RNA sequence: AUGAUGUCAUACUUAUCC
């Protein structure tokens, strides 16, 4: 597969056709890389495996020699990068002692993955450095990575710090401690100590909550940098304290203890970024102190906190913001003091159009404001920010809107007075009437506001729903779906207040849009109908179901991901609840239409589908519909079938399977194999759902499992084995064990194979058989296999014997046989032979 | 599980944080990965639920809405008395789908 | 003091953390000692089995419990 | 008044396998003094060459006039070469001696 | 080897071991760094240190030959300091 | 002590316009084009047009008192290195018929000389679109000049 | 008459996934 015009430089050796005459042939055959980089997806797959199994063969040297240039390529893609990352992982699951010379030679390319805009790139990078460090040795990593500490560029120092974070997560803090503790005391130059401290931080972020045990030692390291003559070291130091305390869940306060007294002092004398950093640290600290000591100390911090609102620094504003959250979100702080001193400057400087356009500042601002509401109360905050709902820009409106949302979510709408409530509803409608983008914030916002107001909202309905219909035209593509969803979430409120005319409106009006050709709208429409069904009942539906349901029936062709979803859902609600209003003929047509809905690429679609199919199975009764399931061609191998199997299960539940089984068991006869294993699955899920009731049917299924478990082809043994499992859990304790032993006979030979699905299947099988039969019989099959020095039987029988061993280890005692004692050892336990 | 075989669980110490399930993974079991017979609720680890890691799904890892529960077949097989089955690793799933 | 033996990790796999499970390369004496330790723990855990073991012998319950706790470490000797 | 991406190195292609470095030096020598020139002697890279000048603007006037310029039957591919990375095939070292020298001679 | 005898850093001084470790690090690594001195300070900070872990941390730090001699020289001086009733090595009694 | 200011640094401006040995100021806008009108530089220092330079064939033209920056020297000791810059560019104007379009005309704007400039015994200020035409009596120096161009 | 490996289609599983 083709070569980009640049990649020639790398792959030129492949171009020449000289062939068939040692190492040069290994580099030459190693161009399978090219097949991984560019080509068809299958070529990438097969190539990837082929190079995985050749790891031990080719060795890490030639590979990395032929890779690292590519992953270093200036023209590298996104995908190609990620794929080469994959091959590096998969080969590094194998090679262990081999990589030692290349470790640095790896990290140099990989460390740039840690600092990246892409998140998935970062989690990948952390993963592969974890695999590398754990793969190599500790001393390998340490002795490797020293010279990058004092490197002139700070880039490598930084990304190297995150590297030490990852490797420290791998091999644990205490192993790597003396290295660090040695580093931060290095007397050569400051840059080192700066690095090592940054390492402390990135360890704090990465490990997070798990820092807890070594917190003391870590602090004892870092403390000496706060007083250092250099500035950076001080700044990054206190920052690292911050990260610690933030991962320091409400405890280890005294471990930070000796750190405080300098910090507070510094709080006085500092100008610039370092100051803000200290404020960050102290900020995360205060929640960890005692409300008495933290009373004083807090009251001291509040002053500077006030004074420093006004700085243009955005780092500043972030810090002091989150600070205000923690300091003023303290239970030991008085409302009125905040109400006077803080709120007016807070809404003055902080609420502006510089903030909201940014992302982090947006969020953090939301949170802090939410908490201030949590203390001073509701009507204050909201009352001050309502007037901004009507502000021009979107993002700002979005901000105050979600703020109001969370506020009225927590505190409740009860505190709100009347006039401010008028400004509320008008604000929310007005903001909702202009929507540049589609998003939930405005909608969830409105819904939460109304559901919180309760029936105080009643005078406002006609304005609401007037807007709802007029908007319900305007633009279908953009706003139809949105006004529809608005109805959906406002259903219950439009119900409990007992406005019936409005339910007539929404009922037939929405009924009319079911002919809408745009799917993304229609979906929202059906959703709205759904929500309306859950408030007003069956027989009171203003569009009587006789009208509605057959009008729904043809829509199932619609392909669309949202239409199919909501549609099938609603057919489910009505098919489950009333179900009498519609004649059976319509129903069976619904069936023959439902059958091909199982091509859905989405799992929830199939979910609702099968459950519905059960409901209508109740509405009619088993035989016909289970026959219509058995009609299935099985045509698709990758699933698309076994959902029908699930329908066979649930159908067998909805009316007693005590009826249904003979039809199925007969339908195993058919020579077509894939449907044979199909009905095997049907038995599996069947027993999984029936549980206890299998105390009878075990016998019926027993000989057929004999026929199936006796192998035509592996899938028979597998699926049948799964059946044995779920049967074995289900029947437990009821006294049927005998036939389960018989079936265990035929289960037992299948123990040996390398196919993952059949071996894990058999494992589940013998586990369920363990609990059902009891360990004694198991162990009596597992004894002789232990001994076997043959590199197979011992592997397996010891795997089994372990599975039997972990559970029920208490009950095994009696069943260990008598084993005679040799020369040096006494192998007879004589306690059991004490006789009265 | 049956969908992702290369995924590894957390298996950490059990805390007092009750587990939750996302709206896309609602009703699915954690160990048995089934939809019927819920018998025991899911408990999360202490490090697995802290700050932004609280209120997240165990299997899906997205925004959790409803509380997750374990299957009765996994409860009778003593598969629910193990550690916290939080999905930590995420490999060969939702990686190439972001590019398309 | 070059040892060239750093049983640290490889690819976050295996790393036995349980006690009494065993491996495929487990010896007979190690498995017998683990079975004897499991039998001693089951005798110390079950109250009815400990009562039936102490009713036969002329020793008391706490003396037999201390003897079973003292005989747990190195029951056979050669693993 | 220059785009940043262009560099003193130019990748040049659509060369014959017989071509002589005499013609090379002569032709390319119009715009400025040659820093040096490499030519692929290897099975894939034969037909390609890299030219490096004492100054960039040299190369700029070059690709200006030499754009699609002709030799034999061929119109050469003239592009500004991209050497973002140093292929790390070589290393960063040997700075100590020269830096010790400039620290010695001028004493600075 | 020489890293099999159990020792204890609580019965020995720390200020007298800094110059010998500094001379060993200057002989091994050529120049004076701040990571090796910090590693030597972290290896002796515990009251019961580990000789095998220190050898692994310094067993590969150099090349795998000078680090073994450095560990063998640091284990014998610590053993001579812990065996003495004063708590000092043999190089501190003369000067 | 590090004195951070986060202001406009000179290196980012010098890397955009990099000459051989000096900085390059007085850049043209993006609306510059090649001239197609009949206009030639007729320099008369002693009432005899010895040299002739084409202004429509070249895109840039720098004249000064330095031999390393400029291509050809000039015999004017009372003129600075950066005194005047005559560059042709099609600006937004109207023709005689009233229809709008692109007309190639020379742009006249002072670059901030120390002693200024004079054209037809009159000083012109910068940032002012003056109607520049052919056969203008200009001066290529800061104070005075004994040579005119036509 | 099994088994061996290897080019090469074909079905099946993973409730695989936009």
């Amino acid at each position: 597969p083709f070569l980009k015009p640049d990649d020639i430089q790398y792959f030129d050796k492949l171009l020449v056709d000289v062939d068939e005459s040692e190492e040069q042939k290994e580099r030459k055959i190693m161009k399978l890389l090219l097949k991984i980089k560019n080509g068809t997806p299958p070529m990438r797959k097969a190539a990837l495996r082929q190079i995985t199994d050749k790891a031990r063969e080719f060795g890490a040297g030639p590979l990395f020699n032929q890779i690292l240039p590519l992953l270093m390529s200036p023209t590298l893609e996104d995908q190609e990068r990620h794929l080469l990352v994959k091959v590096i992982d998969r080969i590094l699951y194998k090679l262990d002692d081999l990589v030692r010379p290349y470790v640095h030679k790896i990290l140099v390319v990989i460390e740039p993955l840690l600092i990246d805009e892409d998140y998935y790139a970062r989690v990948e990078g952390r993963e592969i450095i974890s695999n590398l460090a754990k793969a190599a040795g500790l001393a390998t990593m340490i002795s490797t990575m020293r010279p990058d500490i004092d490197n002139m560029d700070e880039y490598v120092r930084n990304t190297t710090a995150r590297a030490f974070a990852v490797v420290a997560s791998a091999l644990g803090i205490p192993s790597l401690l003396p290295f660090l503790k040695a580093v931060c005391k290095s007397k050569k130059s400051w840059q080192a100590r700066h690095t090592g401290i940054k390492i402390v931080q990135q360890i704090a972020i990465l490990m997070g909550c798990a820092i807890l045990p070594h917190l003391r030692s870590l602090v004892e390291i870092i403390e000496h940098g706060l007083v250092d003559e250099q500035q950076k070291v001080r700044t990054i130091s206190a920052l690292a304290i911050a990260a610690l305390a933030e991962a320091a869940t409400p405890y280890g306060i005294e471990s930070f203890d000796s750190v405080l007294k300098p910090l507070w002092k510094g709080i006085r004398q500092h100008r610039g970024k370092g100051l803000a950093a200290f404020l960050k640290a102290i900020g995360y600290l205060i929640p960890l102190m005692d409300a008495e000591y933290a009373n004083y100390y807090t009251r001291e911090v509040m002053l500077i906190l006030i004074r420093e609102f006004q700085s243009p620094d955005e780092e500043m504003k972030k810090i002091v913001l989150k600070v205000v959250k923690q300091c003023c979100g303290t239970d030991g702080v008085e409302a009125n003091y905040i109400k006077t001193e803080i709120l007016p400057p807070f809404f003055k400087h902080f609420w502006q159009h510089r903030m909201a356009l940014d992302r982090r500042n947006y969020r953090q601002l939301v949170d802090t404001t939410v908490e201030l509401a949590n203390k001073v109360g509701a009507a204050e905050i909201i009352s001050r920010i309502v007037d901004d709902l009507k502000d021009e820009a979107e993002q700002y409106r979005k901000m105050v809107m979600e703020t109001i949302e969370k506020i009225m979510g927590n505190l409740g709408a009860a505190d709100i007075d009347h006039k401010l409530e008028e400004q509320l509803i008008d604000g929310i409608l007005y903001a909702f009437q202009e929507q540049t983008t589609e998003d939930s914030v405005m909608l969830n916002g409105f819904g939460t506001v109304v559901n919180a107001l309760g029936k105080r909202v009643k005078p406002y309905l006609p304005q609401i729903c007037g807007t709802v219909l007029w908007r319900l035209n305007n633009k279908s593509a953009k706003v139809r779906q949105q006004a529809a969803d608005l109805i959906s979430r406002t259903a219950v409120v439009m119900k409990t207040c007992q406005e019936e005319k409005l339910m007539g409106h929404l009922g037939v009006v929405l009924y009319e849009y079911l002919g809408e050709e745009y799917p993304e709208v229609l979906g929202s429409i059906l959703g709205a109908l759904k929500a309306i069904v859950n408030v007003i009942g069956m027989h009171k539906m203003t569009p009587p179901i006789k009208d509605l349901l057959p009008r729904l029936t043809p829509i199932l062709k619609n392909r669309h991901e949202k239409v199919q979803e909501n549609c099938i859902d609603l057919v489910g609600r009505i098919a489950d609840r009333g179900a009498e209003y519609v004649s059976a003929r319509e129903w069976m047509r619904i069936c023959f239409e439902l059958l091909e809905l199982l091509k859905a690429h989405k799992k929830a679609i199939r979910r609702a589908t099968v459950n519905t199919f059960g409901y209508i199975a109740k509405a009619i009764g088993p035989h016909d519909v289970l026959a219509t399931l058995l009609n299935n061609l099985k045509v698709q191998e990758r699933q698309n079938r076994v959902c029908t199997t699930v329908a066979i299960a649930i159908v067998a539940e909805t009316c007693s399977p005590f009826t249904v089984l003979p039809a199925l068991m007969n339908e195993y006869r058919v020579p077509e194999l894939n449907v044979q294993n199909g009905v095997l699955k049907s038995l599996s899920f069947l027993f999984e759902y029936i549980g206890e009731m299998g105390k009878d049917y075990i016998y019926a299924v027993t000989p057929l499992l004999e026929d199936a478990l006796m192998d035509r082809d592996l899938v028979h043994r597998q699926t049948a084995s799964a059946v044995v499992q779920h049967m074995s859990l289900g029947v437990y304790g009821f006294g049927c064990e005998d036939s389960l032993n018989h079936l265990l006979n035929y289960v037992w030979p299948n123990v040996f194979e390398t196919s993952p699905h059949v071996i894990q299947a058999v494992m589940g099988a013998l586990e369920g058989l363990r609990v059902a039969i009891g360990p004694c019989r198991m162990l009596q099959y597992c004894l002789q296999g232990l001994f076997h020095p043959a590199r197979k039987v011992r592997d397996v029988y010891w795997k089994i014997y372990n599975s039997i061993y972990i559970g029920s280890q208490d009950a095994l005692i009696a069943h260990y046989p008598r084993i005679y004692n040799d020369d040096k050892n006494t192998y007879i336990r004589y306690e059991l032979d004490y006789i009265l | 599980a049956k969908h992702h075989p290369d995924l590894i669980f957390c298996r950490k110490q059990a805390g007092v944080a009750i587990g939750r399930l996302c709206e896309k993974c609602d009703g699915k079991c954690v160990i048995c990965d089934s939809y019927v017979r819920p018998c025991t609720l899911v408990r999360i680890c202490d490090e697995c639920n802290y700050g932004s890691y609280q209120g997240r799904c165990v299997i899906c890892g997205g925004p959790g809405v409803s509380d997750a529960y374990y299957c009765k077949e996994c409860t009778i097989q003593e598969k629910d008395r193990d550690g916290c089955p939080k999905i930590v690793n995420l490999g060969s799933s939702k990686t190439d789908l972001f590019y398309e | 003091m070059t040892d060239r033996y750093t049983i640290h990790s490889q690819l976050e796999h295996l790393q036995s953390k349980y006690i009494g499970t065993g491996h495929a390369d487990t010896t007979k004496w190690e498995w017998l000692v683990n079975q004897h330790r499991d039998s001693y723990c089951s005798y110390m855990g079950h109250f009815d089995l400990l009562n039936y073991f102490a009713i036969a012998e002329n020793e008391s319950k706490a003396r037999v419990r201390f003897n079973l706790m003292e005989k747990m470490l190195q029951p056979c000797g050669p693993p | 008044r220059l785009p940043p991406e262009v560099n003193r190195i130019l990748y040049i292609r659509n060369l014959p396998y017989k071509i002589t470095a005499e013609e090379m030096y002569d032709i390319f020598g119009k715009y400025g003094p040659i820093r040096q020139i490499r030519v692929g002697n290897t099975p894939e890279t034969r037909g390609t060459a890299y030219v490096v000048y004492e100054d960039i603007f040299d190369a700029k006037n070059a690709c200006d006039h030499l754009s699609g310029f002709n030799v034999c039957n061929r119109y050469l591919v003239v592009l500004y070469y991209n050497a973002n990375r140093a292929f790390q095939k070589m290393d960063t070292k040997k700075k100590e001696e020269q830096l010790k020298l400039l620290k010695e001679k001028y004493g600075i | 080897e020489c890293l099999e005898k159990k020792v204890d850093m609580s019965k020995v001084n720390l200020e007298v071991i800094k110059p010998w470790i500094t001379k060993r690090v200057t002989e091994i690594l050529g120049f004076e760094d701040d990571v090796v001195i910090e590693f030597i300070f972290n290896q002796l900070e515990v009251k019961n240190p580990d000789s095998k872990m220190m050898q692994i941390n310094l067993t590969g730090f150099l090349n795998g030959k000078n680090a073994r001699e450095f560990m063998g020289e640091l284990w014998p001086l610590l053993l001579s300091a812990q065996e003495n009733i004063a708590g000092i090595p043999s190089a501190f009694l003369e000067l | 002590k590090e004195k951070p200011s986060f202001e406009l640094s000179g290196a980012l401006l010098e890397d955009t316009n990099t000459f051989r040995g000096v900085v390059i100021k007085y850049s043209e806008p993006p609306e510059a084009r090649i001239p197609k009108k009949r206009w030639r530089l007729y320099p008369f220092k002693n009432d005899e047009v010895l040299p002739v330079m084409y202004i429509h064939r070249q895109s840039a033209y720098l004249l000064g008192r330095h031999r390393r920056i400029a291509d050809i020297p000039i015999d004017h000791p009372s003129c600075s290195k950066q005194h005047a810059v005559f560059q042709y560019r099609l600006v937004e104007y109207t023709r005689a018929d009233g229809t709008v379009g692109r007309r190639v005309k020379p742009y006249i704007i002072d670059l901030g000389s120390g002693n200024g400039t004079f054209l037809n015994n009159k000083r012109i200020e910068p940032q002012r679109y003056y109607e520049l035409k052919e056969k203008d009596v200009l001066k290529f120096g800061f104070s005075s000049r004994e040579y005119v161009l036509l």
